[PDB]
This record gives C-alpha cells, structure tokens and sequence, in this order.
C-alpha cells in the first residue's frame, strides 16, 4: 500500500499572505500594560508622540508628552540635525492640532503653520494669563538639537484629550513676556502696558515647526 | 531565627563572652539548628523564653546565651550578631563566632 | 590587486577552464558557474585541494593541495573580481586568519554542532555516510579557515550557512568545537575511531572474545 | 544524545506502531508522551532490580540444572552416555575456574582501561531537535537495528 | 562536660553600630554604574536631579534632566500644590547655581533668585541668540502643578559640567520675547528694535522659584 | 518533612558526631554536606537493590 493522499501536481498554489496574528483571547489574555495614567477624559494613558514637522514635509523635532503618575512626563528630540538655527524656538501649544504648512482660522492673514485657533492653548475654564498653552524658548546650537524639559501642567492628560486635537508649535522667538516692564520701557502708543498678542502666547515671524499632539 | 525579648524580662539576660553586644537592643538572633543533631530548634516559648528542640525535646535558655537547660543538648546555641543598615532593615553585624550547626570532632578550637 | 588578479587568471586558465569555462561560467553538465561563490569558496576548496578534481562522482574527495597559499589567494581573489561573494577571514597583518577564528565558548559551540554540524558528521566532527556515494567528511584535517569558510559556503551537498544564519561568533565557536574535540585526547583509552557502538563491538569480538576464548583453550582439553 | 536517539527510534517508534495496542504500549510505558518524565527511572527500576533480578533466577536454575543433569561431553575413549569423564570438583575443576575467572575478570579490567567505551561526555545530552549520524545501538541490539534498517519499507493503511 | 567557652556576666555591650556595607570587590569585577551617557566632561552620567526651593525654603518644584542618547531628557514635578499661582511662569538657566534667596553677581541690585552670573546660561562659544541658558515655560492652572517638555539642547551633559554649576530660576512671566515686532510697536526711545536684556533672557518680577542643576 | 528531618537528626548528626571518622563518613555518605544531591538516590539504590538483595 502507499499513503492515500500524495502527489498534487496541479493548483500550483500562491504565495502566502502576509500574517495577522490575533490577539491573544481571555485563555492567554495577558498582555502589556500601555501606560498608567489618570485618563480624566476617553482616555490616552501613558504614551503619547508627535512629530512637529516643517512647510516642505520633512519632520524638525519630535515631541513626547504623557502622564506618568499625575503629571506629564515628556521630552522632546530634534528629528533632523539642523532643523533649529542657531537659536531659540519659542515652543506653544495651539488649541488647533492641524499642522497644516499655512492655515488661518479667523479671516486675517494665514502665516506659516498658523493652524492654531487663537494664541497659546490655555485651560477650558482658564484663558487670561499664559496657561498649559504657552511655553518658552528651547535652544538649538550650531549642533542642531532639542532636548530639554519643564514643569508646564496646568493641563493634564484630560485636559489634553479635548474637544480639539491639540499641537506643539515652534516658532522663531524667545521666552520674555514683556521684559521690559512698564516702569521704563513704553509701547508704540505711549501706554507703558504690554501687548496682548504678546502676553496670550508666544508672537514671532514665521512658525518654524508645528506637530499635532494626537498621538502624531 | 530573631526573637524580641520583652522590655521587661530584658534584664534577665545573660550574655556569652564575645557575644555581649550581638543583640540589637532587644531582638535576639539565635541559629534554628539544633546543637544536638541539627534538627531545627523553632519551638520558641515567650514568657519562658525557652527554645525547644522537637526532634529530641531540648529546651535552650534564650534570655540567657541560648545555652541548653534541658534534653541531649550540650552546647548553646550559636548567636548571629545583629544590627540595622540604612534605611532601619535588619542585617547581620558579622558571623556566627563559633560553628553553627550540630558539634562534630574537629570544634571548639 | 593588479598582479594578483592576473596571477589568479593565469593559474584558473591553465587550470579549471576545462570545467569552469573561462570567463567563470560553468561548463554545461562538468562543473558549477564561479560567479558570485567568492573567494571563501575558493580558498576552502582549493586549500583542501578538492577542486583540482579529476572525476565526476558522486562527491569530489578531498587530496593534497595543488596550490601554495599564495596561489590560492590568486585564484580567490580573481574569482571575488569576476563575481563577488564571500570572502575569507583574514587577521591584522593579512594572512588567512587560523586562530582568531577559534570562539571563546565551547559549550556554545557544541550545542551548535550538534544542532547543525552533527546532524551528518558525527558526535564529535568524524565523518559521516550520505545518500549515494557521498560522505560527510572527518574534520580533524580542516584547519579553522578551512571550517568556517566549509560553514560560509556549503561545498557540495552540505547547507550553505550565511552569516546571517550563524552569526560569525556562532561559526567561531563551532570552529572553536571543532578544533577542540579533533585535538582533545580520548578519556578512558583509545577511542576506537569515534564511533561507539560498532567499533566497540568489534573490538569486543576481536580482543576481548579472542582473549577469553583462547584462554579457555589453553585451560581447557581439546577432544 | 546516542542512546536517546536509539530509545526513540526502537522503544517508542516500534512500540507506537503495533497496530491494536501500539500507542497504548507507548503511553503506558513511558507515561504519556515519549519524553515522558518517567521513563529513564521506570527503565533504572528495570535495570538494576527487575531485570537483574530475572536475570540472577534463571541462571541460578541454568547452573542447578548444569549441576544435577551432569554435563554432557563429546565422544571419545572412555566417555559414554551414562558416564561423565573428566576432573573431580575440587583439586582441578574449581582451581582452573577460579584462575579462568580471574583472567576474565582481568581482560576486562584491561579493556576498560586502554579502551574507551561509550564517550557520553562527547555525546551530549538528549535533544529531540539533535543526531548524529552513527545511531546505532550495541552490538547485541544491532541485528534488530539492521533488520528495521533493511526491511523495505512496506506500510499497510487498513480503514482509516 | 561542660564547653570550654560560656557565660559572661561583666562586659554589659553596646548598641551595634548601624551597618555600613562595602561595595562588592568579589562578586563585581568593577563599580557598577547606573544612567549611562557619553559625558563629554568629567561625567554627570544619565542621572542630574534638583530641588528648586523657595525665599523661606520652600520645596518650590523639583526637576531632573539627563542624558540618554545624545539628546537631555527632562521632567520636573511640582513640589508644593499651590507652587505657582494660576497663571504663567518663565524658566531659564542661570549659569551660577547657587539657589540662593538673594544674590548679585554684578554692582547693583540683588534680586531675589538673582544668584545667576548674567541673562541665560549659553553655551561658552555662544552668546548671541538664546542658546540653552533658556528653558521651557511652567504654566499653573488652578490645580498648580507643572509637568511639560521643550527641545532645548544646544548645551548637552559635556556642557552641563562646566566651570560652575548652573540652575534652572523660575520667574512669574509668559514666553514672549519682544513678540511686538518693530514694524507695529514701538521703544521706550522711539527706537523699534526691542531691549537687549529683554533679548539675553526671560525678565520678569521677582523670581519664583530657583534651582541648582548640580545634582540638587 | 518528616522523614527528611528523621534523617538529619539520625544519620548526619550521628555520623558527624563520630570520633575520628565521624565527618569524613557523613561527607562519603552524603558525597558533601548533608542536603548533598546524591543522598536520595543512593538510598533508594540500597533500598530497592543492595539491602533487599
Ligand atoms: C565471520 C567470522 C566468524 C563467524 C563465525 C565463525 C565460526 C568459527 C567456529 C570455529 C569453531 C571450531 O572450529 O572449533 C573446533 C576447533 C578445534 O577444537 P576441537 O577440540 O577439535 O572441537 C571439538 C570437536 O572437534 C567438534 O568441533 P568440530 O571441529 O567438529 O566442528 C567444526 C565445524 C564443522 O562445521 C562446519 O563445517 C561449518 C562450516 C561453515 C562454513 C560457512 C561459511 C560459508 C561462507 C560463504 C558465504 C559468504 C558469502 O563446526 C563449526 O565450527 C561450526 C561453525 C559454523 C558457523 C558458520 C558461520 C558463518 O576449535 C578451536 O580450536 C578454536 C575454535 C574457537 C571458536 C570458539 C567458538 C565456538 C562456538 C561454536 C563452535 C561449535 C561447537 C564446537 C565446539
Ligand atoms: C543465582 C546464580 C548464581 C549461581 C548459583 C547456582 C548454583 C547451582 C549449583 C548447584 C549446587 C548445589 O546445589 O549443591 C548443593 C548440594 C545439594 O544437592 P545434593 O547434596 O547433591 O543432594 C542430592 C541431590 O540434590 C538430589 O538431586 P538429584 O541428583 O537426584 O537430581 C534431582 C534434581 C533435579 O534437577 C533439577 O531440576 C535441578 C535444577 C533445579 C531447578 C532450579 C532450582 C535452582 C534455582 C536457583 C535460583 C537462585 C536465585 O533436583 C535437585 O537436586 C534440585 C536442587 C536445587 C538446588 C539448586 C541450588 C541453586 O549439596 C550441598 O548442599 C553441599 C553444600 C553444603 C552446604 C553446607 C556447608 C557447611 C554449612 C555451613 C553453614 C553456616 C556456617 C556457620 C558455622
Ligand atoms: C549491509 C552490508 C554488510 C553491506 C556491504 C558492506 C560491507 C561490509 C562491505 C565489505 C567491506 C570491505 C571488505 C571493503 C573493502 C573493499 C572490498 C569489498 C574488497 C573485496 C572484499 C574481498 C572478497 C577481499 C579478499 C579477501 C577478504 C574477504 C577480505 C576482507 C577485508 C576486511 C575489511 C576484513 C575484515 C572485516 C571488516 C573490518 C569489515 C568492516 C566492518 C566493521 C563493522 C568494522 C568496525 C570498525 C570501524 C568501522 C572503525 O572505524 C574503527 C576505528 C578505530 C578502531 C576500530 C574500528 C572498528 O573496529
Ligand atoms: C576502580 C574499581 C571500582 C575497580 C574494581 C572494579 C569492580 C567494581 C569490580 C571488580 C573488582 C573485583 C572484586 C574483581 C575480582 C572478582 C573475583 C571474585 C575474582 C575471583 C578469581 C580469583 C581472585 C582467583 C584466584 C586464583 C585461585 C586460587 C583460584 C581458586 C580459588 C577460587 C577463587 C575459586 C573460585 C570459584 C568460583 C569462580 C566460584 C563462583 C561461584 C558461582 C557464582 C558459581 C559456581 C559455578 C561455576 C564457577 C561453574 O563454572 C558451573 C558450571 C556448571 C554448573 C554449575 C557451575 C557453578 O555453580
Ligand atoms: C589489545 C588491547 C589494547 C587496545 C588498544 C589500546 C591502544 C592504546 C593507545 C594509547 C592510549 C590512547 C591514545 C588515545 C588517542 C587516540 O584516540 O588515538 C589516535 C589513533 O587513532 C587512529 O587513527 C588509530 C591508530 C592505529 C592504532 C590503534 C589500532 C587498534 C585497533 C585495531 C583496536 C581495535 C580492534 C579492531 C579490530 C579491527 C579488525 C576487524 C576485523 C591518535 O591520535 P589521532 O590519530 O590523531 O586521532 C584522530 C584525531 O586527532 C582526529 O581529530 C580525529 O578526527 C580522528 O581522525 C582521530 O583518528
Ligand atoms: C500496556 C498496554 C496494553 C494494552 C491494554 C490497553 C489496550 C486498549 C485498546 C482498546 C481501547 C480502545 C481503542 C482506542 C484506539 C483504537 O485502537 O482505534 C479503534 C480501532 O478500531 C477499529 O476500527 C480497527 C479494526 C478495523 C481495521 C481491520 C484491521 C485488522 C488489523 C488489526 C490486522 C493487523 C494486526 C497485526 C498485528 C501485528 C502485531 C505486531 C507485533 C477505533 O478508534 P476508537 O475506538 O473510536 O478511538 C478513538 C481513536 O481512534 C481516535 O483516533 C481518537 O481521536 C479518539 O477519538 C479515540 O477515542
Ligand atoms: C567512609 C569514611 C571512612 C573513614 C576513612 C577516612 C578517614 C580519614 C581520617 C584521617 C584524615 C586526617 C584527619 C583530619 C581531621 C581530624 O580528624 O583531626 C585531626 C585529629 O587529630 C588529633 O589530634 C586527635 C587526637 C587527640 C585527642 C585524643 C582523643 C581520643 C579520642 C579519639 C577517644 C574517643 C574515641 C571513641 C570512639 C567512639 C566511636 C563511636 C561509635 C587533627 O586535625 P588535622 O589532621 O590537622 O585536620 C584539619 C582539621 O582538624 C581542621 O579542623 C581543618 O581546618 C583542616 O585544617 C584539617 O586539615
Ligand atoms: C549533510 C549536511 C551537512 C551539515 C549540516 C554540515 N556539513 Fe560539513 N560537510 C558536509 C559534506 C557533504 C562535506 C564535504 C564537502 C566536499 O567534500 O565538497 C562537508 C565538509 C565539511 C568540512 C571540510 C572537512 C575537510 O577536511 O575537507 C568541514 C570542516 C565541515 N564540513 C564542518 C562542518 C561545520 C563546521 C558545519 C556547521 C554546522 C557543518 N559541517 C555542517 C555535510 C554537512
Ligand atoms: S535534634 Fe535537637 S535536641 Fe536533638
């Protein structure tokens, strides 16, 4: 005798797809735990990236922000070796997480990554002084590079899953918020008060990078 | 096996030669092993203070140098020196200064 | 190199163009095309003197070497010009390299001969019998060049493992074993071979049998 | 890793084909499946106690039966069928079987020293994944080896 | 008999002494290491903490930065709930770290968390734009915590090491940096440019919070 | 627990005790200190074949 199936010339076949392993059901349903947080909205956790990139689709920086154990960890890393000048890159965060190369939410100019509807994205129930939304300069040498980090939490991870995906957005300019105090130095008008432009959030020239925060 | 030895029954103890500041304040470290023999000697009895061995019935004085008062047992019971390291976790403050297990013919020398 | 390069095609003209047609392409039905084999594949061959082959068998036995380590890196460095492919390791100065291809672990090496090597070799690197006519060689000869360049190109009916399959730490090591057990001596008396059961047992019948037999002759009264 | 390749290939591969009961055999053998972790002790019983048990009992029985149905000799001068011609017990018989074991027992003291006999230090542990290419059992066993070897591979495939 | 060695009734003892284990000679070969860094200094390694305290010794926050792989991941965690006041806070890296309460480097006044030997802690070769003497902004909503990350790198852990330890000084100001441009707003003198102490570093009130990245 | 302990009582103090050759017997014994590896199987070769034989 011989073996009753055998020797299936024909149907040359095809080649396997490419495979999709399932996940393990309740019988091995032990998995990796993907972060601890509050989560005081739908719920984001503990990881959490974006890539702040430039006008010609090329990726700048590359930033990290998550809860850890009520308040966020972060860091942020320079994608590209030259991305920054050498300089200072005032970062914000926008309400607005498109980071469209040059939009304009209200009816005025559009400047470059200026998707951001408003100046830096405070707080729901805060919006006078510069909240979570306003942040300071980060410095980039003639290396190149971003890594260096603050205590900005007047937001969270809830606050941060809000109605509207959010972004960090670099722009040419220092952290001062009106240095020159009214005392002695005085404005175009002649009122020694500051601007408000100026003191919402972070005004410069054009926007050098702009990333969406919603896990980019 | 660490013992506390009450505040109060405190000034009963006596102590061994070498072996006078291996107690950390009130806790007492004593081998489990049973001099006579090797069983461990875990029957420990507060409010007597006495150490008894199950496998032979050999009672050891605690308060004093965990010395045999009772059944085959002839020599105490080896003291470990005790202390606490930072943080306040107990560790040992060195080795046993005699041979800890049962007596065999190469000791006490 | 220039000159080694011509020296190369010199010796493969006036040696293997008969069955490695010139220009490194094989000749139909008498031997393999060069291209792409590189220079390991050259040196472990030639060097274990196969290739100056005077036969087609079953597999091509091994022979004393018709080439001096010069001539070998000629030939081997002509072959990796025209084709490209693997090449021998080589230590600091520049010859082929014999001791730093010996890995620091034999435990390790071990388990991988015994995994891959032993498979058709032996326990311990004897020979082996294949199909039809062919034969896994004792590797007690081959000298660490000689085992990690068989491992980087498989000769002829053996598994060809790149680097990628045994990273060259892992062939290191299996020279590493290789070498060891060829060179370690038998504990316990003569290893008969390397084999256990059959030349045990016939060393059984023949000393020990005849031993004790011809002792009950003597002690004994023929009738 | 030899002799554990001769155990999967005899005990477990010719035990689990025997058509009624083969793998029946098989499990309760070695306990389950053939790396069953009861097998090496099971055969450590079998070889140490069991075996050599039986084995003592029948030879025992075999030298008893020698014994009291005297040996039986070749033809010759003065031998016959009911007569056995030869040496008494005990001045030449036992003298020259003791000697004999003697010498035996000194072959074999010689053998175990100047020969090596079953290098398992060489022959690693058991790994199914792993073989050589020898895989052969000794030489008693070797005839039922060279019998599987040999036979040409005829497979019957009754209903299902 | 009885052993030859027992009983001790004089020589009362003493309290042991608290422990002070050695580091391993035997088991470990060397000294084990913790954050690994390249260091391009004496070495700070892949781990630098700080306490930024108050006037009155307050725990004002506690930060940490370090780096992991040629770019400095930082973190700071608000040390008190009520820290910073609901509104914006201005960081930047002072190149003497001493966080004292009142200090001045120059003649002149001594302001408070003013130890800082100048504007912002640039690098050595760097003294134009606001290179890393600048940090990230701490924004206090309500809650009053701060937890946020920038890219500031143009100084890195061989950079941190330098000839005197720096400090991360937090003053109560948003990140604007003279974001009036010339084109609009207008000098105390009529001159459009912006002020060169308002350029150096983030100017504010009084400051904040004040901490030396030495390690602290 | 119980048969484990019997033993070390009986057989490793008893044998350590012993004079001169006291130490060296338990060592031979237990092929070390008494928890020695080879202590469980030895006994159960003489339990099953050497004694019973
Ligand atoms: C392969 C290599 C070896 C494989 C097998 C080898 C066999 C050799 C045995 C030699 C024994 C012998 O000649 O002894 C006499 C001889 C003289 O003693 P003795 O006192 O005259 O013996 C008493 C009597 O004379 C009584 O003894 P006898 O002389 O009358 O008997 C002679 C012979 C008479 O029998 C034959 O003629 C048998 C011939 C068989 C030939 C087959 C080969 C064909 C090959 C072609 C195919 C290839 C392709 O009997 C045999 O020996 C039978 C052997 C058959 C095995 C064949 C295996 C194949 O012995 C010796 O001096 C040394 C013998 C040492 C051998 C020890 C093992 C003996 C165990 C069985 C023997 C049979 C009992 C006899 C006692
Ligand atoms: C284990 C393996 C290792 C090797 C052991 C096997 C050796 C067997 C050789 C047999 C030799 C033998 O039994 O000779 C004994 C032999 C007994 O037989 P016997 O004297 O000729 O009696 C008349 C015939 O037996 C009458 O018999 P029959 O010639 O008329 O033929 C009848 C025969 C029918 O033939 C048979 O069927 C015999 C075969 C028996 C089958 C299986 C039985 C053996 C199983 C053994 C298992 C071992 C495990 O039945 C038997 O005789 C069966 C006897 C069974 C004894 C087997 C011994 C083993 O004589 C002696 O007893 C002499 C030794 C005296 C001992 C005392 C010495 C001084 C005392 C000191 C004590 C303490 C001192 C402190 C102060
Ligand atoms: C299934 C089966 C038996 C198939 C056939 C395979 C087989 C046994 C073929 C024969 C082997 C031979 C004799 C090869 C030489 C070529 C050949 C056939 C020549 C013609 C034969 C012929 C008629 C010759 C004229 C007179 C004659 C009969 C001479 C025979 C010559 C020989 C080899 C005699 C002794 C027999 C012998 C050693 C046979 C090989 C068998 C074995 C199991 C050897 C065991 C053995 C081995 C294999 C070791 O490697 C070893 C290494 C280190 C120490 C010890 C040993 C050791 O003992
Ligand atoms: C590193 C290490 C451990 C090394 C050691 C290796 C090891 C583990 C073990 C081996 C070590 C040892 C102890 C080796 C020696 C073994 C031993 C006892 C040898 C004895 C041979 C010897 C020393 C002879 C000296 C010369 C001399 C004066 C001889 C005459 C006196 C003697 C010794 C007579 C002995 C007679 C003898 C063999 C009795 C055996 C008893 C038995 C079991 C059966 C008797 C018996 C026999 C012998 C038959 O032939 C027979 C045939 C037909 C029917 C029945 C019988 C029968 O009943
Ligand atoms: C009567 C009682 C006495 C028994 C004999 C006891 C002999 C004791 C010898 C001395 C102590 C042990 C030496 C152990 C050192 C040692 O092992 O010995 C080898 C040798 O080996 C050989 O060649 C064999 C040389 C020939 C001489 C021995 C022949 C004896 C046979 C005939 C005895 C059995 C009877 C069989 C009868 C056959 C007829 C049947 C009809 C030598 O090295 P080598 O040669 O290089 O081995 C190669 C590795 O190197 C290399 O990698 C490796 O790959 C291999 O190639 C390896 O061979
Ligand atoms: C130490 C242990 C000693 C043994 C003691 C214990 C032995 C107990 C054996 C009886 C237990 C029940 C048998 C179970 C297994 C069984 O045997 O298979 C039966 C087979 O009945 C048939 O139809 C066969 C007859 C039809 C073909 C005619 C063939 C004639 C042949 C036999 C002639 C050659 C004989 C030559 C002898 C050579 C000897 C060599 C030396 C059918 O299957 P079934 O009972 O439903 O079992 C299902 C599994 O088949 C299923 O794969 C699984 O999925 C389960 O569902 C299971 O329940
Ligand atoms: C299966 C195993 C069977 C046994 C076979 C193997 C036995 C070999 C035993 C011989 C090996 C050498 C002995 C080693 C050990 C030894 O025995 O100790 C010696 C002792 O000599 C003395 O002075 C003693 C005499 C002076 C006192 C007089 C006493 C009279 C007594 C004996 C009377 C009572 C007898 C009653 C019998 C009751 C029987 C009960 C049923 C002195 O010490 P030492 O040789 O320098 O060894 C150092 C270690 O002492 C050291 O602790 C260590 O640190 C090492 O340095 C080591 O080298
Ligand atoms: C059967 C599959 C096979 C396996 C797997 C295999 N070999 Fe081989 N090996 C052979 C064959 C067949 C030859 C002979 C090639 C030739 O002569 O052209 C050979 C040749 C060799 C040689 C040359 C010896 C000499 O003196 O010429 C060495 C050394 C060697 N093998 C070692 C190894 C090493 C190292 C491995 C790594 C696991 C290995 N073998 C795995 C079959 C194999
Ligand atoms: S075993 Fe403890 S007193 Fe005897």
């Amino acid at each position: 005798c011989s073996p009753p199936g055998e020797t299936a010339s024909s149907e040359p076949g095809t080649t396997p797809a490419i495979w999709t392993g399932s996940p393990s059901p309740a019988a091995p349903s032990g998995e990796d735990h993907g972060g601890g947080h509050g989560a005081g909205a739908a719920g984001a956790g503990e990881t959490l990236t974006a890539e702040l990139k430039t006008a010609d689709g090329t990726s700048v920086a590359t930033a990290d922000f998550q809860f850890a154990d009520g308040f966020a960890t972060v860091t942020i890393e320079t994608t590209t070796p030259g991305r920054l000048t050498p300089g200072f890159h005032g970062v914000h965060i926008h309400s607005v997480g498109k980071c469209e190369a040059n939009s304009v939410a209200p009816t005025g100019g559009a400047p470059g990554d200026f998707n951001s509807a408003g100046g830096h994205f405070q707080v729901s129930g805060h919006s006078g002084h510069p909240a979570s939304g306003d942040l300071s300069s980060l410095q980039v040498r003639a290396d190149g590079s971003g890594k260096l980090v603050t205590t900005t939490d007047a937001f969270t991870a809830e606050d941060l899953l809000d109605g509207a995906k959010t972004a960090i957005i670099i722009h040419e300019k220092a952290d001062n918020f009106a240095n020159i105090p009214p005392e002695r130095y005085q404005q175009v008008n002649g009122a020694p008060g500051p601007d408000q432009t100026t003191m919402a959030t972070g005004d410069a020239g054009s926007r050098v990078a702009c990333g969406v925060i919603s896990a980019g | 096996m660490l013992i506390r030895i009450k505040p109060a029954d405190m000034h009963r103890v006596i102590k061994r030669k070498g072996q006078e500041s291996f107690n950390f304040g009130e806790l007492f470290a004593y081998t489990k092993v049973c001099s006579h023999l090797g069983c461990p000697s875990s029957l420990y009895e507060q409010q007597t203070y006495r150490i008894l061995c199950p496998c032979h019935q050999s009672q050891f004085d605690a308060l004093e140098f965990a010395k045999p008062i009772f059944g085959p047992a002839a020599r105490a019971l080896a003291q470990l020196p005790i202390t606490i390291d930072e943080d306040g976790y107990l560790v040992a403050n060195g080795d046993f200064v005699e041979p800890v297990g049962p007596a065999f013919w190469e000791r006490k020398s | 190199q220039s000159a080694l390069l011509r020296t190369g095609k010199q010796l493969f003209e006036t040696s293997c163009v008969s069955c490695h047609g010139a220009n490194l392409q094989g000749v139909p039905d008498r031997g393999p095309s060069l291209i792409g084999t590189g220079e390991a594949a050259v040196y472990f061959q030639v060097s274990t003197g196969r290739m100056p082959a005077m036969r087609g068998e079953a597999q091509a036995p091994s022979k004393p070497p018709h080439f001096d380590e010069s001539q070998i890196d000629a030939l081997g460095a002509y072959v990796q010009a025209n084709g490209g492919g693997p090449t021998v390791p080589r230590d600091d100065h520049g010859a082929v390299a014999q001791e730093s291809l010996i890995g620091g672990d034999v435990a390790r090496g071990g388990d991988l001969f015994r995994l891959n090597c032993a498979s058709c070799h032996n326990f311990t690197g004897k020979g082996g019998a294949l199909s039809s006519g062919k034969y896994a060689p004792d590797l007690g000869d081959a000298n660490p060049a000689q085992i990690y360049t068989a491992m980087l190109t498989g000769p002829q009916n053996m598994p060809k493992f790149s680097d990628r399959q045994l990273t060259p730490d892992e062939k290191r090591d299996i020279v590493a074993y290789v070498r060891e057990s060829a060179e370690t001596p038998s504990y316990g008396g003569y290893g008969l071979g390397g084999f256990g059961p059959a030349p045990e047992g016939m060393a059984m019948w023949i000393i020990g049998m005849v031993a004790a037999i011809g002792v009950a002759m003597w002690i004994g009264s023929r009738a | 890793l030899l002799s554990g390749t001769g155990i999967r290939a005899a005990l477990s591969g010719i035990t689990m084909g025997i058509p009624v009961i083969g793998t029946w055999m098989h499990w309760a053998l070695f306990g389950g499946d053939f790396p069953g972790e009861i097998l090496i002790p099971r055969l450590y019983a079998l070889h140490i106690l069991l075996i050599p048990g039986i084995i003592l009992a029948l030879i025992g029985a075999h030298l008893a039966l020698v014994w009291f149905q005297k040996h039986t000799q070749f033809p010759g001068p003065g031998r016959t069928e009911t007569n056995v011609v030869g040496v008494r017990v005990m001045p030449v018989f036992a003298v020259k079987s003791g000697a004999f074991f003697a010498m035996i027992t000194g072959v074999l003291g010689l053998m175990g020293g100047l020969l090596t006999i079953n290098p398992i230090w060489n022959l690693g542990p058991y790994k199914p994944s792993q073989v050589s290419a020898g895989s052969q059992p000794d030489f008693y066993m070797m005839w039922t080896d060279g019998l599987i070897r040999l036979w040409p591979a005829w497979e019957f495939y009754p209903f299902g």
